[PDB]
RNA sequence: GGCUAAUCCCCCAUGUGGACCCGCCCCUUGGGGUGUGUCCAAAGGGCUUUGCCCGCUUCCGGAUGGGCCCGCGUCCCAUCAGCUAGUUGGUGGGGUAAUGGCCCACCAAGGCGACGACGGGUAGCCGGUCUGAGAGGAUGGCCGGCCACAGGGGCACUGAGACACGGGCCCCACUCCUACGGGAGGCAGCAGUUAGGAAUCUUCCGCAAUGGGCGCAAGCCUGACGGAGCGACGCCGCUUGGAGGAAGAAGCCCUUCGGGGUGUAAACUCCUGAACCCGGGACGAAACCCCCGACGAGGGGACUGACGGUACCGGGGUAAUAGCGCCGGCCAACUCCGUGCCAGCAGCCGCGGUAAUACGGAGGGCGCGAGCGUUACCCGGAUUCACUGGGCGUAAAGGGCGUGUAGGCGGCCUGGGGCGUCCCAUGUGAAAGACCACGGCUCAACCGUGGGGGAGCGUGGGAUACGCUCAGGCUAGACG
C-alpha cells in the first residue's frame, strides 16, 4: 500500500515544499519553515554536487511523492504518457492530474492528498452518479465529481466545502460549492499546473 | 459437417460467443470457416447480438446446421423471417 | 582498368575539391554525364562540359567552394562536403520508392537511377519511383 | 473391463471373411477368363468374362471393392482378354465387349 | 572481409560458456558433504576461507563456499548449492545456501539475513 | 499456375529423360549482393526430341517416375555448350580436391 | 449340434442413370460428349395411417474435410569428401481413391555432390514470444494451426475415413493371476500414488451454459467443458488510516558538552471506518419441447442453473499486517563501537595486519513495498562476428612466391529482349497476439466491437536509367 509515514520529512529531502498535508502545511510549521534540510543525522552538513543520477532521481521522486503514488504506478503512467501522441512531460502530467484522488483534493472536497484518497476509498465521492471508491480511477473530461449524498453531513467534508466558498479552482476545473459537485472541464497542460518540478528530468531519468 | 454454432470467446465469468461457420469435428473454439455474428449473453451493451443474415441465409444454403441456440439466435435476427 | 567508372568520378571530384583545384577532369560517358547535371542543378558545382584530352572525351567539371575563412587555416568551406558511393558493384543497392533515403533531412540529396532516368530522392520520390541509389550527396 | 463395443471386433470378423470371399471369386474368374482369351476360345471366354464383369460391379455394390477399384478392375480384364482374343486371331464370338 | 566473402563464409555466431557446470542448467543443486577443509587465500590476502567438497546429486563432485562467521557443516551434512565464484580461492565456483538442509543459517545475524538464512529476531514479542 | 523453367539440357543420357540445369539470380537476404544459384530438374521427352546444349522450358508436371515431375515444354534456342561447357568443367575439378587435389 | 428375425446377406427384374472395352466428335496428360456391346440399384420403420414423418437406391452438383505433387524458405561440424545398385531412367505389370521404383520382371547405365552430396550432432515446425533505435539475437511455454507418438518393434482387418491412445495379431521387456497346461495388463485422458528433482496443485462441483456422439423425440452418454480448490507463481486493483498535534516527551544514537538526530514521528484530540455482523439477492436461460398456425414464417406456453446464497445492493461497525535489499567507487544513501591480513566481505576494482563510510552491530539514511533479495538462463549494453556497423606496418590478423581452374568483378557508343530492378491493380497474408478508437466489469488487469498497417508469394498491366542478355561498332584497358 502507499507510503504511509512521516511526510513533512520527504518534504525536507526533496528540498522544495510538497503539500502532503492540508492546514498545517500552511501553518508556520510544515518543517521546511523550521529546518529547511534533509532528515538524520547529517542533515545539516555541507552537500556534494550532486551527480546526474542524483539530480534526476531527486526530481523524480519530488513529481511522485507530490502524487503519493506508488512507483509501480507512476511508472506503467509514465510509459503510457511515454506511448501516447503529444509531449510525453506533458501528457505524463494529465494523467497524475487526472487520478480521481487528485482531482478530488483538486476540488477541496479533502484538505490533502492523502485524505482525497481516502475518501475516495471510503465511497464518500462520486462520479456520475454511481459511487467510485478507487483513488487510481482516471477522470476523464466532462465527468461530474460530487460527494456522497450519504456523506454531505460529514462535519469534515461540511468544514471543507465551506472553506472552499470563496476559493477559486484550476481553469480546468469548475466546483459547485452550492451542491459540492465539481466537473472536469478538460486535461490540465503544464502551463496549467505550476509543480516545482523538471518533467525534462524525469524524461530523462526513465531515459537510462 | 458443417455447422452454424457459438465459439467461447469471453474469459471466466464473461461469456461472449462468436456465431461460427465450422466443420462440426473442430473443437469449439478451433479453428472456423467463417464469423457471421456474435453474441453477448448478459446484453452488457445494447448491441449484444448482431447477425449479418446474408451470409447466414448462405451458409444454411449451402448445407449449414445451426445448433439449437445458433438457430434461436439466427431466428431472432431475422435469419427465418419470410413474410 | 576501372572496377567502378560512378565511384571513380565522385572520388576524382572528392579527391580534386580537398585541395581545391578549380576544374577537374573525369573520363565522359553519358550516365557520368547524366550525374552530373544533378550535380550542377542542385548547385554542388559551378557545372561541366565535354572537352577533349589527348583525343580522347572527357568532362571538365568546374567545382566551387564556399568563402574565404578566419583565423587559422582561412580554407574554404566546401560546397560539396560530402559525397559517396552507394550502389557498387559485387554489391548493388536498389530502393523502392518507400524506401529511398532522405539524407541529412534533405539539407544533402541522393542520387538515384529509375527506369524514368537519373533522379534525386526528391524528384524520384515525385516521379513515385524507385532504382539503384548511386550515391549520397551532402 | 468389457467395453462392449468388442461387438465391433465381432463384426468385423464377419465382414472380412465377407469380402475375403467376393474377391477371391473375382480372381479366380478373371484368370479363367483371361486364360481363355489366351487359348484363344473366344465364346467361352467372353462369357466368363462377363461373370468376372458382374461380380466385380457387384462387389462395388457394397463396401468390399467401390467405384474406381472396381472399374480399374473391369478395364484390366476387358484389356487383357481383347488384347489376348485379338493376338490370338479369334474372332468375338457375341457377349460383352463393345467391339 | 569483402561483401563477396561474407556471402561465401558469414559471420559465425558467438558461443555462451558456462560457468557453473550445476548440470540441468539448474538455480541450485543439492549435494552431501565429503571434506569440510579450510583453504587459504590467493595473491594479497590471508584468512582461512572455510570450503567444503560436494558430491552433486548432478553427479559432480564440487568445492563449495561456506559463506557466515561459523557453521556446523559436518562430513555428511548434505547442503543445496548456489554458484557462485569466490575470487580469493581459484577453483571455488559455488556457495553453500545457509538456511537449507543441514546447514544451519548463521547464528546471531542481523542485518543482510535473507542471505545467510536466518529467521528475523522476536524483537516484535 | 504450372510452374514453368527455363535451363539448358546439361544430359542426354538417359532414355526419354534430359537433365535441364535451370539457373537464377537474387538478393542475399542479408548481404543483399545478388548471387547465382541453380539447380537440375529430370524433365520427361517422350520423343527424344532434346540433345545436349539445348535451351528448354521445363513445364511443372504430374509425376512420371520419383525424380521427375517436369516435362519439357518447349526448346528456346538450339545448340550452345558454352553453357554445357561450364558445367561439366565444375563437375571435372570435383574429382580432385578430395584426397589429393584438383587442376589450376 | 439344433431352431430363428430384420433396415443382416444373396438371386432375378426395372436402368432415370452410372461403370468398362471399342469407335467418332470437341477438348487437351486420365476433361466433356456420343453409338453399339457387356455390367450394376434399393428396406424398411412410425403414425394425429390413402397420407405425413423417419429411412433406403442410382446419378449429377454443392459444401466441408482430406491424399498426392511442385517453387522458394528452414540449426551445428568439412577434424564428415566423395555418396548411390531399386540405385537413376525406360518398357510392361502389380498396387491405390490417385500420380509415382510405391512394388515387381525385363532393359538401359545411369542419378547426387564443394550452390556441400554422404556422414555425425542437436531439434517437432509455425502464428508468435523475449530483447533490441533498428538490423539482428534468443526462443516456440500458455493459446491457435500443422506434424508425430500412445510400454518398444512389426502387421493388417473392418470401415467414407485407421494401420486405429481407452480395437485386433505377432515378437520383446516389465507387472499381475495360475492347479505350470495357460491367462491378464499399459494414465503421453481427469484426479491421484510413487520415483527422480532446486521445483510444478484437488483421488473437488456440475452437465445449468457452449460444443460433441446416438435418437422422430423425450432423453442418454460427455474428467470436452463451465466452475470451485491449492501455490504472492505472474499481472492488475486495494488496505495497514485521515486532519490536527512542541522551536519540540521518553528511550536509543551522535557531540567540539553549547547542542544535534530519530520527529509530527509518538503520546494525545477529533474524523472516516477494511475486517466482521444483519437484511435483500442476480445476470449468465431460452431454446429443444407443447399449443395455435401447414411439423414452415410467425405467435403463445412450459422446464432448466454447478458456480452461490457467491457478485452486487442496503443497514450496522472495529484505527485495524510491514517487510526486504542496500549506504567505498560504478550507485541514491555516514557516523559510533567492536574487530586487528583475524573473523570476514567480494559483481569488478578491491577492503581487513589498532582513526576501516568496504568486515559485525548499532544510530541514521537511500531504494522498493506484500513484497524484497539471491541463484539460473535469454536479449541488451557489445560497432566484442561489425548487413546496418570492425579490422590486419609495430596491438590478434597478409597466405613464403608464383602459375592458374571454378567463382566474384568488368572500358566507350548504338539497337533488340525485359531476367535482376522500379511502378500500378488484384489474390493471399485465419483467429489469437501487436497498433488505434469506442465500449463491458466501480478502475485496472482481463474482455467485446470496430478501424489501421503488414513482409513474402501468385496473377494482370507498364517503365528501361542501372545490372543482365543478345546483336553491332569503337580504341583510352590488354595483348602483338
Ligand atoms: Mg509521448
Ligand atoms: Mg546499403
Ligand atoms: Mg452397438
Ligand atoms: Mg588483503
Ligand atoms: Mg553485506
Ligand atoms: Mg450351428
Ligand atoms: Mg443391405
Ligand atoms: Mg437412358
Ligand atoms: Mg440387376
Ligand atoms: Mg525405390
Ligand atoms: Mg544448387
Ligand atoms: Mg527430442
Ligand atoms: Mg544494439
Ligand atoms: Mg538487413
Ligand atoms: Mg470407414
Ligand atoms: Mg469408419
Ligand atoms: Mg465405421
Ligand atoms: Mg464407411
Ligand atoms: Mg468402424
Ligand atoms: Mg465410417
Ligand atoms: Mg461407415
Ligand atoms: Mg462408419
Ligand atoms: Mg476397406
Ligand atoms: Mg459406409
Ligand atoms: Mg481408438
Ligand atoms: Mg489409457
Ligand atoms: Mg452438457
Ligand atoms: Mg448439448
Ligand atoms: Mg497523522
Ligand atoms: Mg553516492
Ligand atoms: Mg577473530
Ligand atoms: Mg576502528
Ligand atoms: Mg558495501
Ligand atoms: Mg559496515
Ligand atoms: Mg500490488
Ligand atoms: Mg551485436
Ligand atoms: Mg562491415
Ligand atoms: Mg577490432
Ligand atoms: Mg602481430
Ligand atoms: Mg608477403
Ligand atoms: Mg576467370
Ligand atoms: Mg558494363
Ligand atoms: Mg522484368
Ligand atoms: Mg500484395
Ligand atoms: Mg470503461
Ligand atoms: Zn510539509
Amino acid at each position: 500500500g502507499r507510503y504511509i509515514g512521516p511526510v513533512c520529512r520527504l518534504c525536507r529531502r526533496e528540498g522544495v515544499k510538497l503539500y502532503l498535508k492540508g492546514e498545517r502545511c500552511y501553518s508556520p510549521k510544515c518543517a521546511m519553515e523550521r529546518r529547511p534540510y534533509p532528515p538524520g543525522q547529517h542533515g545539516q552538513k555541507r552537500a556534494r554536487r550532486p551527480s546526474d543520477y542524483a539530480v534526476r532521481l531527486r526530481e523524480k521522486q519530488k513529481l511522485r511523492r507530490i502524487y503519493g503514488i506508488s512507483e509501480r504506478q507512476f511508472r506503467n503512467l509514465f510509459e503510457e504518457a511515454s506511448k501516447k501522441k503529444g509531449v510525453t512531460g506533458s501528457v505524463f502530467l494529465g494523467l497524475l492530474e487526472s487520478r480521481l484522488d487528485n482531482v478530488v483534493y483538486r476540488l477541496g472536497f479533502a484538505v490533502s492528498r492523502r485524505q482525497a484518497r481516502q475518501l475516495v476509498r471510503h465511497g464518500h465521492i462520486t462520479v456520475n452518479g454511481r459511487r467510485v471508491d478507487l483513488p487510481s480511477y482516471r477522470v476523464r473530461p466532462g465527468d461530474e465529481i460530487a460527494v456522497a449524498e450519504k456523506s454531505r453531513n460529514l462535519e469534515l467534508i461540511r468544514q471543507n466545502l465551506e472553506a472552499m466558498k470563496g476559493r477559486k479552482v484550476g481553469p480546468w476545473l469548475s466546483l459547485d460549492v452550492e451542491g459540492m459537485k465539481g466537473k472536469f472541464l478538460r486535461l490540465p497542460d503544464r502551463e496549467d499546473l505550476a509543480l516545482p518540478v523538471q518533467e525534462n528530468l524525469v524524461i530523462e531519468f526513465y531515459s537510462r | 459437417m458443417v455447422k452454424i454454432r457459438l465459439a467461447r470467446f469471453g474469459s471466466k465469468h464473461n461469456p461472449h460467443y462468436r456465431i461460427v461457420v465450422t466443420d462440426a469435428r473442430r473443437k469449439r473454439d478451433g479453428k472456423y470457416i467463417e464469423k457471421i455474428g456474435y453474441y453477448d449473453p448478459r446484453k452488457t451493451t445494447p448491441d449484444w447480438l448482431k447477425v449479418d443474415v446474408e451470409r447466414a441465409r448462405y451458409w444454411l444454403s449451402v448445407g449449414a446446421q445451426p445448433t439449437d441456440t445458433a438457430r434461436r439466435l439466427l431466428r431472432q435476427a431475422g435469419v427465418f423471417r419470410q413474410e | 582498368m576501372l572496377t567502378d567508372p560512378i565511384a571513380d568520378m565522385l572520388t576524382r571530384i572528392r579527391n580534386a575539391t580537398r585541395v581545391y583545384k578549380e576544374s577537374t577532369d573525369v573520363p565522359a560517358s553519358r550516365f557520368k554525364e547524366e550525374i552530373l547535371r544533378i550535380l550542377a542543378r542542385e548547385g554542388f558545382i559551378k557545372g561541366y562540359e565535354r572537352v577533349d584530352v589527348d583525343g580522347k572525351p572527357y568532362l571538365r567539371v568546374y567545382l566551387k567552394y564556399g568563402p574565404r575563412r578566419q583565423g587559422p587555416d582561412p580554407r574554404p568551406e566546401q560546397v560539396i562536403h560530402h559525397i559517396r558511393r552507394i550502389s557498387k558493384p559485387g554489391r548493388r543497392v536498389y530502393v523502392g520508392v518507400k524506401e529511398i533515403p532522405r539524407v541529412r533531412r534533405g539539407l544533402g540529396i541522393a542520387i538515384l537511377s529509375t527506369s524514368k532516368g537519373v533522379l534525386t530522392d526528391r524528384e524520384a520520390r515525385k516521379l513515385g519511383v524507385g532504382g539503384e541509389l548511386i550515391c549520397e550527396v551532402w | 473391463r468389457n467395453l462392449s463395443a468388442l461387438k465391433r471386433h465381432r463384426q468385423s470378423l464377419k465382414r472380412r471373411l465377407r469380402n475375403k470371399a467376393k474377391k477371391s471369386a473375382i480372381k479366380t474368374l478373371s484368370k479363367k477368363a483371361v486364360q481363355l482369351a489366351q487359348e484363344g476360345k473366344a465364346e467361352e471366354a467372353l462369357k466368363i468374362m462377363r461373370k468376372a464383369e458382374s461380380l466385380i460391379d457387384k462387389a462395388a455394390k457394397g463396401s468390399t471393392l467401390h467405384k474406381n477399384a472396381a472399374a480399374r478392375r473391369k478395364s484390366r480384364l476387358m484389356r487383357k482378354v481383347r488384347q489376348l482374343l485379338e493376338a490370338a486371331g479369334a474372332p468375338l464370338i457375341g457377349g460383352g465387349l463393345s467391339a | 572481409p569483402t561483401i563477396n566473402q561474407l556471402v561465401r563464409k558469414g559471420r559465425e555466431k558467438v558461443r555462451k560458456k558456462s560457468k557453473v557446470p550445476a548440470l540441468k542448467g539448474a538455480p541450485f543443486r543439492r549435494g552431501v558433504c565429503t571434506v569440510v577443509r579450510t583453504v587459504t587465500p590467493k595473491k594479497p590476502n590471508s584468512a582461512l576461507r572455510k570450503v567444503a567438497k560436494v558430491r552433486l546429486t548432478s553427479g559432480y563432485e564440487v568445492t563449495a563456499y561456506i559463506p557466515g562467521e561459523g557453521h556446523n557443516l559436518q562430513e555428511h551434512s548434505v547442503v543445496l548449492i548456489r554458484g557462485g565464484r569466490v575470487k580469493d580461492l581459484p577453483g571455488v565456483r559455488y556457495h553453500i545456501v545457509r538456511g537449507v538442509y543441514d546447514a544451519a543459517g548463521v547464528k546471531d545475524r542481523k542485518k543482510s539475513r535473507s542471505k545467510y538464512g536466518t529467521k528475523k529476531p522476536k524483537e516484535a514479542a | 499456375p504450372k510452374k514453368v523453367l527455363t535451363g539448358v539440357v546439361v544430359s542426354d543420357k538417359m532414355q526419354k529423360t534430359v537433365t535441364v540445369l535451370v539457373e537464377r539470380q537474387f538478393p542475399h537476404p542479408l548481404y543483399g549482393k545478388v548471387i547465382k544459384r541453380s539447380k537440375k530438374y529430370l524433365a520427361h521427352d517422350p520423343e527424344e526430341k532434346y540433345k545436349l546444349g539445348d535451351v528448354v522450358e521445363i513445364i511443372e508436371s504430374r509425376p512420371i517416375s520419383k525424380r521427375k515431375r517436369f516435362r519439357v515444354l518447349r526448346l528456346v534456342e538450339s545448340g550452345r555448350m558454352d553453357l554445357v561447357e561450364k558445367y561439366l568443367i565444375r563437375r571435372q575439378n570435383y574429382q580432385s580436391l578430395s584426397k589429393r587435389g584438383g587442376k589450376a
